[PDB]
């Protein structure tokens, strides 16, 4: 998950540890996997 | 690898094209939630010590790091060492609050007090950078304020981290072709 | 009656780095809503790859000029996360926070010359344990690769990861200055009116590449 | 033998708002029967929006007289649940206790002229970052509604909340003056032989509105 | 419940922990809810 | 409220043999990969008994030569770890950091003089609880085998285990010197044109051989 | 396994304990037991 490592569940609740979020109504990564690559050459052998 | 130079798109060149063969990567070490998360020594005010992240050294790990972000979102979690009672005031109160014991008070324990923080603060998400001026950063950007009898030492942790729009970061200039600091050696 | 227990010596004190959450304090927030944000980042490798930066070349500028003397070697530097070449980078600059490193530099050069300037460039790459390449004759026989500019104005180039260990440190000791991972020199076989135009260079993380083991340096 | 365990440092001090419970004491006690009592409130913002309290304007009084003269304006105020005007209302007495707040403060406005008394009256809001309006005419560039004295008495009016955050502090700061929330502004039309009567203001909660992060800062 | 927030069930019985609450033989909700809305009015368009 | 626990007296000092882990530090690390290393073991007595090492006789050599006179013993020692016969093998080596022993000594005699040499020698062992035997007429009434040089040129024999306890002290003690574990006698019942031809001897671990309870002795 | 020695599980992950092995793409035990034994002798009653 981050920096956090125990096998046992947490004691306390989980709103009463962090704060929790809401939805309403990730991009570098898919930037990096959509490099082009090889050749635009027409290679030889 | 040739490619069209202007465009902007992202070119990776494997070793492959000269045959030779990528290997496997393993990238958990510099994983943001994951590097984020570390205890990070600021220095204190004697007293009153608003809890912003920005008062991180900007040459420390968790300082550097965090500055790359202009958008970060984090929960906080304080370890402190102090004299007296602690007292953690939310965001956006008055500081004559920390004064009353039923704010967030943790009373004293040897050797520090290590409590974790709620994010807090009115806004989405936080930001290193705000050009609302042309330091200098909107006073509502904080976790909170934190006062002692005498706060020691301080120390803050990034907990779920998230980071957005990456910003420069920046190395030590070297004068010789190489930086030739002293590597620990048995 | 009560469930005995042995506290234990040597455990529990606080270690700035341990897994271990701390205990709550204030409870039931809810935060403000931030899903589909623009711009996310879950890794700083993947900001690294995706996006490469200038190199620093004498007189402190991104680009290395063309040469109209006997001369033929545009630059030439250690291949050092350390190096003075790579300080500016964003690749150096996160390096500085990690101890060792692995895996493939990509290197793009773009020209931008007039479109009647050519040029013929050569990129070697010397291991290891021999004085490097003075002349592109004697480089020839090194893992090096060579283009020409044209209609497609960059050129991406992988430096290989070629070491006796696994990883490899990303910075340099004061006591060794020998260089141990071995060169990288940009030439220049030919040149057709082209003097005095630039081509700048930039470095980014490969596929392969991988960062390890932080550390607080100092590193400003 | 015993199962060893690390008593770990910086835990466990005592925190005076932590959710933990405390060792009993003495035990087997059974209350008295309380059920089907009257008048239980288990939210401080249902008893805040079930029942609207009176505003303050000067001279320390809950109404505004109309007014014979070129002026139109029957009060102004920042929105601020600090305001002076609030500051005998439920609403403000119980933000002073929570750092932020969102949503719609509803504001009623009850005629209690004769019956043979009438007017208009208008209600803009102005959002901040420009000067509150002086007149109706300007006003009306706002979000503004207006009505008129009938045989129903009361008027009710949402304030809507607008902000570039999620929520908004309940307390000013002696730095800011310029007032960061916008202004409300009621206004006079017209009347009619009204001269001298009175329009009591009373202000609650809306469906929407809601307080949140507990403080204690002083607060008499 | 409360401002109480363990996972872990309480260790003590619940008779020692709190007082025990004893049936015999909520209003301001209702009358937040029952709260009157929109318009006495004939609305227009 | 809180799960009450004894902590309890006479526990958890840290003992510098105790099998608890330790709290980590530092996390998430990847090796390099070792599979399929060569030349691994994870037994000393694997290694101990795979590979025979040299005895140590006078003067200082792993042979013992023939010899031309009336006196036919060319060696004899106490059955002893500690002996100083054994005082260069890989088990004496291995033995001084555990107390007690158990099993098989084997002891590997090679023959190496000329084509033209020849030998009978014998081995008895005598046990404890009477004088060694100073002839092999004598010593033909132990557990004595006894062999001949030939095309095969090496002879190994097992010393057998034989003790009132189950085990044996890998040490001497400076009070006892009576040998509690017996001798290994040497013979040479006859020689043929052999005169000063080596006998290299070596000894190791049988299958049964095991040592017990470590223990650092100072043993340098 | 080592010079370990409790029943229960342990409380951190796994990855947080020890360093995680990789493994890509035993010989003396082997030379011990390949020990030859007995006689190259006719053995005689």
């Amino acid at each position: 998950s981050g920096n956090t490592g125990s096998i046992i569940n947490n004691y306390y609740m989980q709103q009463y540890q962090n704060s929790m979020d809401t939805q309403l109504g990730d991009w570098f990564s898919k930037l990096a996997s959509s490099a082009f690559s090889g050749l635009f050459g027409a290679l030889l052998a | 690898t040739t490619s069209a130079g202007e465009s902007a798109d992202p070119v990776t060149a494997t070793v492959e094209n000269y045959g030779g063969e990528t290997q496997v990567q393993r990238r958990q070490h510099t994983d943001v939630s994951f590097i984020l998360d570390r205890f990070v020594k600021v220095t204190p005010k004697d007293q009153i010590n608003v809890l912003d992240l920005m008062q991180t050294p900007a040459h420390t790990l968790v300082g550097a790091l965090l500055r790359t972000a202009t958008y970060y979102f984090a929960d906080l979690e304080v370890a402190v060492k102090h004299e007296g009672n602690l007292t953690w005031v939310p965001n956006g109160a008055p500081e004559a609050a920390l004064d009353n014991t039923t704010n967030p008070t943790a009373y004293h324990k040897a050797p520090l007090t290590r409590l974790a923080l709620p994010y807090t603060a009115p806004h989405r998400v936080l930001a290193t950078v705000y050009n609302g001026e042309s330091r200098a950063l909107p006073t509502s950007f904080n976790y909170g304020a934190i006062k002692a009898t005498r706060v020691t030492e301080l120390l803050y942790r990034m907990k779920r981290a998230e980071t957005y729009c990456p910003r420069p970061l920046l190395a030590i200039h070297p004068d010789q072709a190489r930086h030739k600091q002293k590597i620990v050696a048995p | 009656g009560i469930f005995p227990v042995a506290c234990s010596d040597g455990y529990g004190g606080l270690v700035t780095t341990d897994p271990k959450t701390a205990d709550p304090a204030y409870g039931k927030v809810f935060n403000p809503p931030r899903n589909m944000l623009p711009g996310r980042f879950t890794n700083f490798l993947d900001v690294a790859e995706a996006c490469p930066t200038f190199l620093h070349f004498e007189g402190d500028v991104p680009y290395v000029t063309t040469k109209t003397d006997s001369d033929r070697v545009l630059a030439q530097f250690d291949l050092s996360l350390a190096a003075k070449h790579m300080s500016n980078t964003f690749l150096a600059g996160l390096a500085q926070y990690y101890t060792q490193y692995s895996g493939t530099i990509n290197l793009h050069f773009m020209f931008t010359g007039p479109t009647d300037a050519k040029a013929r460039y050569m990129i070697a790459y010397a291991p290891p344990g021999m004085e490097p390449p003075k002349t592109p004759e004697a480089a020839a026989h090194c893992i090096h690769a060579e283009w020409d500019t044209g209609l497609n104005s960059k050129f991406t180039f992988s430096i290989p990861y070629l070491s006796a260990a696994d990883y490899t440190y990303t910075a340099s000791d004061v006591a060794e200055t020998t260089n141990v991972q071995g060169w990288v020199c940009l030439f220049q076989i030919t040149h057709g009116k082209a003097d005095g135009d630039a081509l700048v260079v930039l470095a980014s993380a490969g596929k392969d590449f991988e960062l390890r083991l932080p550390v607080d340096a100092r590193t400003q």
